[PDB]
């Protein structure tokens, strides 16, 4: 658990958004600033050929974000590929142990992972997910960000049979105590 | 300061080829933690090594704290199942996705940046594999594999990819004085080898006949025997004479095992880092 | 005055227990003619003795001229099939009538009057037998049998009748320093014996469970293993690791075999009549 | 094989007849006489407890005869028991190798032995049998060292029919070449 930083020492956050982009979506909370085209968000999709030196040259970073594709888009890649590549690039992006500083990660899932995929993700990310609903859409979130109701699983199960950054931005709130608040 | 016995974490240990190679090289083994599911393989390892192997069952039930307390580890070896790398599910579905687990646990066993203690690791897979899967494996392991065929030290074809940081993995493979190089050297008495080398032996019984039966006995064609396969792969005779296993079960175990001389070639440089006898 | 290697005719040789006993005693074997029809047993003998056993086939195809040419014989041993000695066909129908063949060939191998050269013979059968059949066997062999149970030297009950003129067939049976007398001495690592002795082991698999399974491994019940039966019967381990045989075939071969220590007890006096190493 | 003996040196034959008796049957050819206390013929049916010293105490023999029971007789003993016991007592009755004297044996079968029994008998007696038939129907098989055309289907169907006694008539003429070796009573 990290200590909170005084407001005058807070800095412009640097974020690594894998797969899904939240650029303007994250500006909507004040973490990025409009005008800086050489901004503080790096976005990549085809991470198959990205080496650790690639991530190190794009860094440093303070947040690493990964997301599954939206539910309904027939995936060209298997659902677990996103989780595994997120884990790889996250370990590439973690700070060295001899320089501890605030560092956060988040992987969100749009109900594309099944039970075994959920278990693999919970094993690699070392925590059980947290579900966020909508009264209908929902997401799962693994993150080391300290989050602030009650839904059963069959609702999600039957909702998936039928055929979303609104539920994600609320998780980014407790990060304000660590970085600048633009706008 | 002083050489200490090697501590090994073996994932998908099989019939404990790693422990056998380390013991045959004269290296003192202080701890050998093996993750393995097949009860016949665990029985083989337990009986042949008299309980020196700490079995921990499924690899996916190994926790970060498990790696912390079972450790520290000097060597981390792994051999993922290759039945998914025609109904193949690739690297990401089926049992190919087990590879990442290895990767996972490997990063759990690595020493920190400040720790400069010796730490070696190795991962084996089959050459017959999607080039994209080989690409992703090289990505996750941050290195490229060596390709070693057992035919240079054994009497069979077995080309496998080996990733790792062992010393001299790319050095040339030369045969030893005791390497039974031809099929005739591996056969029991009164049996004649039709060929000098045999094709790649998998788990199925359709990889023995070359499909012409490899052996002639009393003028009649015949398949290979359990002890003959054991000699082919470099294991001691009767290494799989465990648990009332017939020819089929022992062939299943040996067809996915490692070639003992290949693993000996790879592990030989380790004698200059750990206590020997 | 100086002895020569022994020449043996073994009828119903099985897995060549007689040759193994004679070799373990240090007696030089000049010739060993074995009559046997089971291909698995012939394979076991051939591989384990490297072709030193001249195998003939069915005992009923051995002619008087065959006994003259292959001879002369110093030892004539025999072990008739005991599956007919509920649908039992007795001594005169089925396979029991093979006994007389032994008798027949025995009188072909006997030296003539005045030929006072040493000549020994032995015939084994099971105690479970109609007393009329035992009477007729004693009639045809012109002597009475000594009953020996393998439990005094091995970890199993095996009471058998032995006819013959071997020296000291009635002397008391004493165990040796190396005789594994209890089941625990015959088990593999990480396996516990429920009992100290096991009931009579036949070819069928219902004679292992005592029907309580004899072994406990990892807290679970388990039957005996091939190497365990081999130790129980006194054979060297992996003696029947031949011809891709599973637990069933090897158990079938060992369940009708001889108890090695019993045959050693019976054959030990032969060291004073023939050449030794 | 023996040499024929001059007629003045021929002796009263001594025979061992097992199972089936030929005493009164063999007197008809002159080998025995009515006025004899030992009778020269030793007959015994139950040979299960016969030891070698028993046969030796029964005086030397020159002929050993054994026969299977008649065909129309339900066998209480297995058919091969007679063959094996005949072989045993014959080996008991053979003269020692240091005394080569004339000695003959004969085993006859009333079609009670099947094919495997026939092969066993031919293996133990070291010769193939000879079949003697009866025209207007019976038959016998003979193994013997005495220097004395019908297909097998005839005997097969005959044996299957003849179930529902012992023909010495067919065996009698086999004893003829033994006349050149022993006395011929009037
Ligand atoms: N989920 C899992 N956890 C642990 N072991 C597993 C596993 N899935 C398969 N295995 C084991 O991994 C083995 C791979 S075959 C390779 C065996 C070993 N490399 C040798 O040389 O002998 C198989 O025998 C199988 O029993
Ligand atoms: N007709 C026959 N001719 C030769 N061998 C025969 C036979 N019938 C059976 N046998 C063999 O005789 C064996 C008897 S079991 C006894 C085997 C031997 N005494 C031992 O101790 O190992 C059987 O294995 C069977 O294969």
């Amino acid at each position: 658990m990290f200590e909170t930083v005084p407001v005058w020492r807070r800095q412009p956050v640097r974020v690594l958004s894998l797969f899904e982009d939240i650029k303007k979506e994250l500006t909507s909370l004040g973490f990025l600033e409009s005008g800086s085209d050489p901004g503080q968000l790096k976005h990549v999709v085809d991470v198959t050929d990205t080496v650790r030196k690639d991530v190190e040259e794009w860094g440093p970073f303070d947040l690493v974000y990964g997301a599954t594709p939206p539910l309904g888009h027939t995936c060209d890649r298997p659902p677990s590929w996103y989780l595994f590549q997120f884990h790889r690039l996250l370990q590439y992006a973690r700070p060295k142990p001899g320089s501890p500083r605030p560092f956060f990660w988040m992987f969100v899932d749009n109900l594309v992972l099944n039970k075994e995929d959920l278990d693999v993700a919970s094993r690699f990310l070392e925590m059980e997910p947290v579900t966020i609903p909508d009264v209908q859409n929902a997401v799962r979130v693994w993150s080391n960000i300290p989050a602030i109701a009650l839904v059963s699983e069959e609702e999600l199960s039957l909702l998936a049979q039928n055929k979303p950054t609104k539920l994600v931005k609320n998780c980014f709130l407790p990060l304000r105590e660590y970085f600048k608040y633009f706008s | 300061m002083r050489r200490r016995p090697i501590r090994v974490l073996s994932l998908f240990d099989g019939i404990a080829t790693g422990y056998l190679v380390l013991k045959e090289l004269g290296i003192k083994v202080g701890k050998y933690v093996a993750s393995e599911v097949c009860e016949e393989s665990i029985a083989v390892g337990t009986v042949k090594h008299e309980g020196n192997i700490k079995y921990v069952n499924d690899v996916r039930n190994i926790t970060k704290k498990n790696i912390e307390e079972w450790g520290p580890f000097d060597l981390v070896i792994g051999g993922s199942p290759c039945n998914d790398l025609p109904a193949r599910k690739g690297l990401y579905e089926g049992t190919g996705r087990l590879f990442f687990e290895f990767y996972h646990l490997l990063n759990y066993s690595r020493p920190k940046e400040g720790d400069d203690r010796p730490f070696f690791w190795m991962f084996e897979n089959v050459v017959a594999m999607k080039v994209g899967d080989k690409r992703d494996i090289s990505r996750f392991l941050e290195c490229n594999p060596v390709m070693i065929d057992a035919i240079k030290v054994s009497a069979a074809h077995r080309a496998r990819y080996f990733w790792g940081n062992l010393p001299g993995m790319n050095r040339p493979v030369i045969a030893s004085k005791n390497d039974k190089l031809e099929l005739q050297d591996c056969l029991e008495y009164n049996r004649i080898a039709k060929l000098k080398k045999v094709q790649t032996i998998t788990t199925k019984s359709n990889s023995i006949k070359q499909q012409l039966f490899p052996v002639v006995m009393n003028g009649k064609e015949d398949v290979l025997w359990c002890t003959e396969l054991e000699r082919i792969f470099g294991f001691p005779v009767h290494y799989t004479d465990v648990s009332n296993m017939g020819g089929g079960a022992r062939q299943k175990l040996l067809g996915r095992s490692w070639s003992v001389p290949v693993i000996r070639h790879l592990f030989a440089p380790l004698k200059d880092y750990f206590a020997c006898e």
